[PDB]
């Protein structure tokens, strides 16, 4: 477990490792926004 | 109303996120309730 | 069976709604 | 083209979403309730978790007679008291 | 006889590889 | 220009989804087979036919849901909703496995519908009907596996059930009981499918790697025009490459593409013939010489005898739950087992 | 300039309507407990 | 918007990063941002692991892959690999996560704000791919950096607490390495060993002195080499051997990483020295051996003479000979006799497993360890149902060795594929036919027919 | 020119009936050695103790096998992953008893086939072609590696490598299903999508091009004579083929672009088979198929079987019967 | 279990939000 002080951020911590994946998806959002030119 | 008013990329992004959400829910169900083996 | 009405109330409310919204164009088409 | 309106046009039109932001959730909720009210079980004859076996039974209610199969299933269901 | 048959069919096939490759009808451009 | 011809006019309109006369058979039957499969796998049990849960409603996932075959006691009943078994009761009909025959039959007629569609569109567009002809292999496979095979056996029960894991079970059953991998018709099937895959791969890759430079782009897809007269890749270079690599090469494009039709279509047809044999338990199960030698000589061992031991395990360990109507009780002491396991 | 209720429209909806209903159901099922 | 569509760049959106090949600034951006992604996952994943960490459960029962890496370095653990303080894990995580913000900042800056090309801005940071001198210089810088890293490992091991030593006398423990192996005969000796059974090439390194000395050597070699490549330019034979272009260099590095990925797969699958079983769980060999040990112990307790017990095949039920005569565990695990582990080695004599030691010297901790490892063998399903494929649901377990080995085999494979792709393409582009065959100058048409 | 220069020119010559090349310089002797050893062994090798329990399995024709049952038998479990070349044996008789031929053949073959891939790159380079045919070939090659090398490494013995024979192949498959539930593994499922799909698209493409052949012949001659090798004109009307297929489904489901289409034809089976190879290669380290054994449970706690549980019973049969004298302890841990 | 979903909603929107803001402000996408 995290030190007690940080425990309130447990949900956030559970979600962080997936963020890199989001970047991949972001690349596509971005491309769709410029029409895949 | 007129077509093209809502950007196709927004529609695609939102639709896609919706799919990820519902599929996410189904995988959640693999671990809870019926079919969880528990 | 009340369950079939509680369940198929959304479907018929949807059908009624879209019928309401598309009625003029439908009449124009027909 | 074949005369129909392009899908790109339709799904990016405001009216389409006025219609379907109602009709899609309505359908979704309808199916949801089809399950949550338990109606699905009764329409399709699917056992609830407490209706596969009577309390001390451990024998599958296998249908074994072709022409009185219906009655066999009915008997099996009565056997759950 | 069985072994002889198996090995014979195999041998004919290898011979066939040889002719199909080195004694093929040459492709010709028109 | 009477009503028949007016109807023909409308059926053959160039719309987004072509209808045709064949559409009248195809669309309802395909729709009912797909819908039946989705309905069944979402909501319907197999408790009363197999002693199995098989729906999302019961807790199964995509891999384990199925629309399962009827009980063995139903024999080969058409199992119509209005038939003497269900007698018009939709719920009982579902419980008795009515959806299985519903899906298999609407599916069969749907496949007829689709192939008719292929003929009709080919005729309307002015092409040769080789696509329909090729579709005869899917037909042969469906009809031999889902109709002929169970019709040869005791009942619809031993047909494949419509589901992922259910099909996997069908495979394992065929290994254990029929020694299906030993069958030369299945082997020809495998040669046709793997050979088909090989041709798909090698042809696609060859075309893509003998392309003429027909544009300035480093991404070369745009440098093609459907209306262009010229071959888009070099057949001569392709021919020399494969001649020097493999020893032989296509030189004739027409033959190449006919061959691509021929291999997988023929493979599937052969597999069909094998399954028609398995309908009667007419198996390629054993090699008699092998068995005579092995029976007399306890040191004689081959991979064939090894696999039969595996089959015997499969049969003994799967039969009681897989065939519940037989009421098999195999005491522990009779179960075949090697040391320790 | 374009029609609304076409053969395509029908086809589309014969698939899409049941699909959304079904997805609602399967969603509900994820919260069923034995 | 320079070079950001197919018409101007020549590359479609799905090959969009190929538009970056001669835009050194933006490319710098892409790389620093990606490094940011890597560091980000390191930190975030560590914090995730730590939040989910129950200290009195084995790490390998908890789906951990990073905390084991930290613990192997000596941080946070005591005798037997028991977690005595999680705070170092916390630090490693937090610091990586904080650093990823910096890297991402620089990456986003260089990628969409800074100079798109660096050559007009700076002769130091600018580069032409065809400039062999500059390329070998940058290569040199990074070699020096790598050497420094290896030396950081050395320094951790020798001057800042040491490393976790599963082989430590009296039981696994954190130990300061004071006499690293410097003898090149040993160090490169590993490099010349067969990769096959009972040899295992560099994967067989089985003591921390050899590991540390190896990193001393590698550090000096990398720094020297780096200076070398800063100060020199490729020789003629090199010039004539290679393709000199961005895509070519990428292809070379892809080949390298494919190789390293395969090597790492084998490392985590077989080695229990730099991947201590305390943290990663037993190896496959180890668990199989442990089963043999376990039932030898059970049956011998029951009165069995395990040395003379003839099995059904005629081979020893518990004990048999290897093809060179050593006494080894019987049953299928005969394949795994090259296994070596701190819990088994006390039973080993000069001729292999010692019957007297087996009869009189087996300790309770050995029974325990063998039982633990036998019952945590690296077998399990994709949805993490522990055990053989026929096991019922109950135990939530897949070994970290399985996760790491499978992941890195997949990645190494696709990186080999990537190497073939980009090497072939680099060749074709350098020769100038990557876009297809010139119709008016089709090479085969100028060649004599084959027949 | 000097002798070495001449030699290089010949090796890399574009005019040899079969291209040699530098990869070919390794390929030719290794493939020859693998081939020769394989043929001799398949005909005449004595029984081999595959599972290291002095229970020799007969693979060759002269020792009681036919084409279907015969095999070159994997090396002994006693060897494990040890390198066992001919010169490690005390004699050819020992060598044969312990399955030496298997190791000689698969190592020479894996090297030779790798060089075959390289050689495909090389000739593509000499002919002025684009280079990626070899990438397509990497898929069957990777599969070969998976079953002859990687799976043995993971399991700790070449005795678990795929046998070089038909029935032996089936043996490998069934034991694999027992020990990994490969049918429930998504990479194998992708592999099936790869070869079923490859077959589908093979037939589909074949039939579509054949359907739109431009008329160039009479009814008493083969339509194939309507195409002449090296003609510049395409031999079929792709607009007509697309008109057809686009109408068969709907228009935007069909390829109008031949390059795009052929790329698809290459990519689908290649990627699928890549995943098949990776499936074998990762089940090599015992990350197995989905296990839903007893996943569905009723309100009391009674197990409600699904088709997964029936699969499990079949697998149990395979598991308990395979290598019936080799296991002494209750868990099959490799 | 609410906060996890809230967080991933905020992060998950943070991505598309940048694109949207820039598209609106006619920025250098
Ligand atoms: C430029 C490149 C040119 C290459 C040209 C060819 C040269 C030869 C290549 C050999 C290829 C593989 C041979 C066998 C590999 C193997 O058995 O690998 C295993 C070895 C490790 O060996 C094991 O190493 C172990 C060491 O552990 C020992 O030491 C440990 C210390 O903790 C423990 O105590 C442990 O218990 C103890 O046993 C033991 O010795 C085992 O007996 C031993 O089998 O890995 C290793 O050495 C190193 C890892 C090798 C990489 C694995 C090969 C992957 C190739 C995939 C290619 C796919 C291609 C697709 C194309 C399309
Ligand atoms: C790790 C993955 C990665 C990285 C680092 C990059 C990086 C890059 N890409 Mg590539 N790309 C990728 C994956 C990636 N790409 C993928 C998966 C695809 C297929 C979808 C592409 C397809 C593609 C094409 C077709 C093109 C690029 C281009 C580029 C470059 C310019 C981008 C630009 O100007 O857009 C402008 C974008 C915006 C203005 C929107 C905002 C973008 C920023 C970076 C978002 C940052 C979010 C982050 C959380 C902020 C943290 C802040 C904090 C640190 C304070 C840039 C160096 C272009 C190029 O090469 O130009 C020369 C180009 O044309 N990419
Ligand atoms: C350091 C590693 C590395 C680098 C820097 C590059 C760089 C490049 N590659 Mg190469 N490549 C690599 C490894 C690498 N590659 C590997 C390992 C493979 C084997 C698969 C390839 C196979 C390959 C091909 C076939 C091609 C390239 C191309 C390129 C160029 C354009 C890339 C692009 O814009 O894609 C944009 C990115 C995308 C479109 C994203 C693809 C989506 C992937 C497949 C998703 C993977 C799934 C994910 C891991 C898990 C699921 C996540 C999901 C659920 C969210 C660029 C120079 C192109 C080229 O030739 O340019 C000259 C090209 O055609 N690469
Ligand atoms: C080196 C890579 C690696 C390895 C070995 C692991 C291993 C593990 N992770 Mg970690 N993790 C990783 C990367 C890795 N992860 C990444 C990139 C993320 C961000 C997404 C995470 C975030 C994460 C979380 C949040 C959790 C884990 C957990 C775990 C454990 C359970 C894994 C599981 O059930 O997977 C399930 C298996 C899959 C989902 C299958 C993935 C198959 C991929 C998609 C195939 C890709 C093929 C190829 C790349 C595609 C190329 C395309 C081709 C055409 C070229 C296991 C120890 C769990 C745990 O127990 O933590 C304590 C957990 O909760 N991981
Ligand atoms: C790592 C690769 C890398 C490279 C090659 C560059 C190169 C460059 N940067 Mg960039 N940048 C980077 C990363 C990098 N940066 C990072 C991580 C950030 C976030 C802080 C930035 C943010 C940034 C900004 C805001 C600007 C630049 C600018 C520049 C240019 C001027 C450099 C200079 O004169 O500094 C002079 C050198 C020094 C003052 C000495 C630096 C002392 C270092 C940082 C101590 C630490 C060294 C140690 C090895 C760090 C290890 C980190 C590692 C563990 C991850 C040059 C092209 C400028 C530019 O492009 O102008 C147009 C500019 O304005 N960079
Ligand atoms: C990132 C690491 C790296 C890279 C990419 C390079 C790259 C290069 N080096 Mg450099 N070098 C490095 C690190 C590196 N070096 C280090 C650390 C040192 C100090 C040891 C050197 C010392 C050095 C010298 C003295 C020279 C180079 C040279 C070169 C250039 C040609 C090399 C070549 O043809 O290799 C290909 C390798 C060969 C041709 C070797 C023979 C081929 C056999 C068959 C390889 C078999 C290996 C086997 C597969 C590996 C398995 C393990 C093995 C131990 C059994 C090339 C630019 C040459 C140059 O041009 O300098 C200006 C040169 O003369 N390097
Ligand atoms: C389960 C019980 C089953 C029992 C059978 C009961 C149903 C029989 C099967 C009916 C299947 C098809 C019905 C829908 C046909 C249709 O949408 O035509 C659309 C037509 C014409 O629209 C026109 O459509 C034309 C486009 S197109 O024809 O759709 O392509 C366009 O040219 C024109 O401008 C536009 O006005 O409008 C109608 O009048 C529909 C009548 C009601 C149906
Ligand atoms: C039977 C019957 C019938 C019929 C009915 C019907 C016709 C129905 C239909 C139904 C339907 C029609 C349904 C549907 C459904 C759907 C669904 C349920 C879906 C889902 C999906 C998903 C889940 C997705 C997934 C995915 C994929 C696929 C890929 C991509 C990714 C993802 C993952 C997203 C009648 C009455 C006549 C009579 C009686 C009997
Ligand atoms: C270029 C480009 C791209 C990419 C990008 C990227 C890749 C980026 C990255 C970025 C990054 C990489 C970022 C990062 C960030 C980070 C951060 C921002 C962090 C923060 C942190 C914090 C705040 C912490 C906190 C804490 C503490 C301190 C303690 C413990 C707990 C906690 C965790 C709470 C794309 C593809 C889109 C496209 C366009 C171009
Ligand atoms: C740390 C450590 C250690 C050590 C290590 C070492 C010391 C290493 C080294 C290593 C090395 C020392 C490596 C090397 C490598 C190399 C390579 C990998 C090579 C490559 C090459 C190539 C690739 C080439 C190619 C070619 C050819 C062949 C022909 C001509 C052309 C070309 C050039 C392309 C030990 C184990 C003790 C322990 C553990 C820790
Ligand atoms: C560490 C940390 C942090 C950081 C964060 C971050 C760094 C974030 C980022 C984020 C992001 C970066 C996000 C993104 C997202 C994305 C998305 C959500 C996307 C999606 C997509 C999709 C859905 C797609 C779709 C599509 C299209 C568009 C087209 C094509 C088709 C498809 C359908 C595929 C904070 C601040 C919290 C603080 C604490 C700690
Ligand atoms: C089934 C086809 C039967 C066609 S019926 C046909 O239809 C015509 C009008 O369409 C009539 O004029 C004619 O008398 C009648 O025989
Ligand atoms: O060797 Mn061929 O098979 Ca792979 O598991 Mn263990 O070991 Mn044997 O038993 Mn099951
Ligand atoms: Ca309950
Ligand atoms: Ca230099
Ligand atoms: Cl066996
Ligand atoms: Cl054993
Ligand atoms: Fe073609
Ligand atoms: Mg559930």
């Amino acid at each position: 477990k995290l030190p007690e002080a940080y425990a309130i951020f447990d949900p956030l911590v559970d979600v962080l490792p997936v963020i890199p994946v989001l970047f991949l998806a972001l690349a596509f959002v971005w491309q769709a926004a410029v029409g895949f030119r | 109303s007129e077509g093209g008013r809502i950007p196709l990329w927004i529609v695609a992004t939102v639709a896609g996120m919706g799919v990820i959400v519902i599929v996410g829910l189904f995988f959640y169900g693999a671990y809870a309730g019926l079919g969880s083996s528990l | 069976d009340w369950r079939v009405l509680v369940v198929l109330l959304p479907v018929l409310l949807a059908a009624g709604w879209a019928v309401r919204n598309i009625l003029p164009y439908a009449v124009k088409q027909v | 083209t074949t005369g129909e309106r392009p899908f790109s046009d339709i799904i990016t039109s405001v009216r389409y979403w006025v219609i379907h932001s109602i009709t899609i959730p309505a359908l979704f909720i309808a199916g949801w309730l089809f399950v949550s009210t338990g109606l699905a079980y009764d329409v399709f004859g699917t056992p609830r978790p407490d209706s596969y076996y009577a309390q001390e039974q451990r024998s599958i209610p296998l249908v074994t007679d072709r022409f009185e199969a219906k009655q066999q299933v009915e008997t099996f269901l009565e056997q759950l008291k | 006889m069985e072994t002889i048959t198996y090995v014979f069919i195999f041998a004919c096939i290898i011979a066939l590889f040889f002719f199909a490759i080195f004694f093929r009808e040459p492709p010709r451009i028109t | 220009r009477g009503w028949f011809d007016i109807l023909d006019d409308w059926l053959k309109r160039d719309r987004f989804v072509f209808v045709g006369w064949s559409g009248i058979l195809l669309f309802p039957c395909a729709y009912l087979a797909l819908g039946g499969w989705l309905t069944g796998t979402t909501f319907v049990t197999s408790w009363y036919t197999h002693g199995l849960a098989s729906s999302y409603l019961e807790g199964c996932n995509f891999l384990t849901v199925a629309v399962s075959t009827p009980a063995n006691s139903m024999g080969h009943s058409l199992l119509l909703l209005w038939g003497p078994e269900a007698q018009g009761d939709f719920t009982r009909w579902c419980q008795l496995g009515g959806l299985w025959t519903f899906i298999a039959l609407h599916g069969a007629f749907g496949l007829i519908g689709f192939m008719l569609r292929q003929f009709e569109i080919a005729r309307l567009v002015g092409v040769r009907p080789y696509n329909a002809i090729a579709f005869s292999a899917p037909i042969a496979v469906f009809v031999s596996v889902f109709l002929i095979y169970p019709l040869g056996q005791s009942s619809w029960f031993f047909a494949p059930s419509f589901g992922v894991a259910a099909i996997f079970r069908f495979l394992l059953f065929f290994q254990g009981f029929h020694n299906w991998t030993l069958n030369p018709f299945h082997m020809m099937g495998v040669a046709g499918v793997l050979g088909g895959a090989l041709l798909c791969a090698i042809h696609g890759a060859t075309v893509e790697n003998t392309l003429f430079q027909d544009g300035e782009g480093a991404s070369t897809f745009r440098a093609f025009n459907p209306t262009q007269a010229e071959e888009t890749y070099s057949m001569v270079t392709a021919n020399r490459f494969w001649s020097q690599i493999f020893g032989i090469a296509f030189s004739n494009k027409r033959w190449l593409h006919f061959f691509m039709l021929f291999v997988p279509v023929t493979g599937l047809w052969m597999s069909a013939i094998g399954v028609v044999g398995l309908a009667l338990n007419l198996r390629s199960y054993d090699f008699i010489s092998q068995e005579i030698r092995a029976a007399e000589d306890p040191e004689f061992e081959t991979f064939y005898t090894k696999n039969l031991l595996l089959n015997e395990g499969i049969r003994a360990w799967m039969a009681p739950q897989d065939q519940p109507h037989e009421n098999f009780v195999f005491p522990e002491e009779v179960l075949p087992r090697g040391n320790a396991l | 300039s374009y029609p609304i209720f076409t053969v395509r429209w029908v086809a589309v909806h014969t698939l899409a309507v049941p699909t959304i209903f079904f997805l609602g159901a399967i969603a509900a099922m994820q919260f069923i407990q034995r | 918007a320079t070079n950001r569509d197919q018409e101007s760049s020549g590359f479609a959106w799905w090959a969009g990063n190929a538009r970056l090949i001669n835009l050194s600034g933006k490319l710098l951006g892409a790389h620093v941002a990606h490094a940011g992604l890597i560091v980000f996952w390191a930190g975030a994943m560590t914090l995730f692991e730590l939040a989910h960490f129950i200290p009195e459960k084995p790490m390998y029962e908890q789906g951990l892959i990073l905390i084991p890496h930290i613990a192997t370095l000596g941080w946070g653990v005591g005798p037997g690999g028991e977690v005595v303080d999680t705070f170092p894990f916390f630090v490693v995580g937090v610091v990586h996560l904080i650093s990823s913000a910096v890297l991402g900042f620089g990456g986003v800056y260089h990628a969409i704000r800074g100079p798109e090309t660096l050559e007009e801005y700076s002769s130091f940071f600018g580069y032409d791919w065809k400039d062999k001198n500059k390329m070998t210089t940058i290569l040199g810088f990074h070699l020096i950096v790598l050497g420094i890293g290896a030396l950081l490992l050395v320094a951790k091991a020798m001057f800042f607490g040491g490393l976790y030593d599963t082989w430590a006398p009296g039981g696994g423990d954190v130990r300061v390495i004071t006499n690293p192996t410097l003898d090149p005969r040993v160090i490169f000796g590993y490099l010349l060993k067969s990769p096959f059974g009972g040899e295992g090439w560099i994967v067989s390194v089985n003591n921390l002195e050899d590991v540390v000395g190896g990193h001393i050597w590698i550090g000096l070699i990398c720094i020297a080499g780096g200076i070398w490549h800063i100060l020199t330019t490729p020789f003629g034979w090199a010039r004539r051997a290679f393709i000199w272009s961005g895509e070519a260099y990428l292809s070379y590095s892809l080949g390298a990483l494919s190789m390293m990925g395969f090597i790492a797969t084998c490392f985590v699958w077989f080695n229990n020295t730099v991947y201590p079983s305390e943290f990663y769980g037993p190896t496959g060999p180890e668990a199989s051996q442990a089963q043999a040990m376990t039932f030898l112990i059970r049956d011998q307790k029951l009165g069995a003479n395990v040395g003379s017990a003839q099995g059904p095949t005629g081979l020893g039920k518990y004990l048999m000979r290897s093809p060179t005569g050593e006494i080894i565990f019987g049953g299928e695990t005969m394949r795994f006799w090259d296994f070596r582990g701190p819990w088994l080695e006390p039973l080993r004599g000069p001729n292999g497993l010692d019957l007297n030691k087996i009869k009189n010297d087996i300790q309770p901790w050995q029974e325990r360890r063998a039982a633990e490892y036998m019952t945590h063998a690296p077998l399990g399903s994709l949805n993490s149902v522990g055990g053989v494929a026929t096991e019922i649901n109950s135990v939530n377990f897949v070994s970290p060795r399985s996760w790491l080995a499978t992941s890195h085999f997949v990645l190494a494979f696709f990186f080999l594929v990537g190497h073939l792709w980009h090497a072939g393409r680099a060749r074709a582009a350098a020769a100038g036919f990557e876009k297809g065959i010139d119709r008016e100058s089709e090479p085969v048409l100028s060649m004599p027919s084959l027949d | 020119a000097n002798l070495w220069e001449r030699f290089c020119n010949w090796v890399t010559s574009t005019d040899n009936r079969l291209y040699v090349g530098w990869f070919g310089v390794i390929m030719i002797p290794t493939l020859l050695a693998a081939t020769i050893c394989f043929v001799i062994a398949f005909i005449a090798a004595p029984p081999v103790d595959i599972d290291g329990i002095r229970e020799p399995v007969s693979g060759s024709l002269l020792y009681g096998n036919n084409i279907i049952t015969g095999a070159v038998v994997p090396s002994s479990n006693a060897i494990g992953l040890h390198f066992y070349p001919i010169w490690e044996a005390a004699s050819l008789d020992e060598w044969l008893y312990n399955g030496g031929p298997y190791q000689l053949i698969i190592f020479h073959f894996l090297l030779g086939a790798s060089c075959y891939m390289g050689r495909q790159w090389e000739l593509s380079y000499r002919l002025g072609m684009r280079p990626w045919i070899c990438v397509a070939y990497s898929a069957p090659l990777a599969s070969a590696f998976a079953v002859f090398l990687i799976y043995p490494i993971g399991q700790g013995s070449f005795s678990d490598g795929m046998p070089l024979g038909i029935s032996g192949t089936f043996n490998f498959m069934i034991v694999f299903q027992a020990e990994h539930n490969i049918l429930m593994h998504p990479f194998h499922q992708l592999g099936v999508a790869g070869v079923f799909g490859g077959a589908l698209f093979c037939a589909m493409h074949g039939s579509l091009v054949t359907s739109s052949l431009i008329r160039e012949t009479t009814e008493t001659e083969s339509a194939n004579y309507g195409y002449k090798f090296g003609q510049e004109e395409e031999t079929y009307n792709i607009v007509a083929a697309h008109g057809y297929f686009g109408r068969l489904i709907f228009q935007y489901a069909s390829f109008n672009n031949s390059r795009s289409l052929h790329f698809f034809l290459a990519a689908w089976p290649v990627v699928g088979v890549w995943f098949a190879a990776l499936g074998i290669s990762t089940m090599a380290f015992n990350l197995n198929g989905f296990n839903f054994n007893h996943s569905v449970i009723d309100a009391k706690g009674n197990v409600i079987n699904t088709w997964a549980d029936i699969i499990n019973r079949a697998n149990l049969g395979m598991e308990v019967m395979h290598e019936r004298n080799a296991h002494n302890f209750p868990l099959d841990l490799a | 279990v609410i906060a996890q979903l809230t967080m991933i909603a905020m992060i998950g929107i943070a991505g598309p939000m940048i694109i949207f803001l820039l598209a609106v402000r006619r920025g250098n996408l």
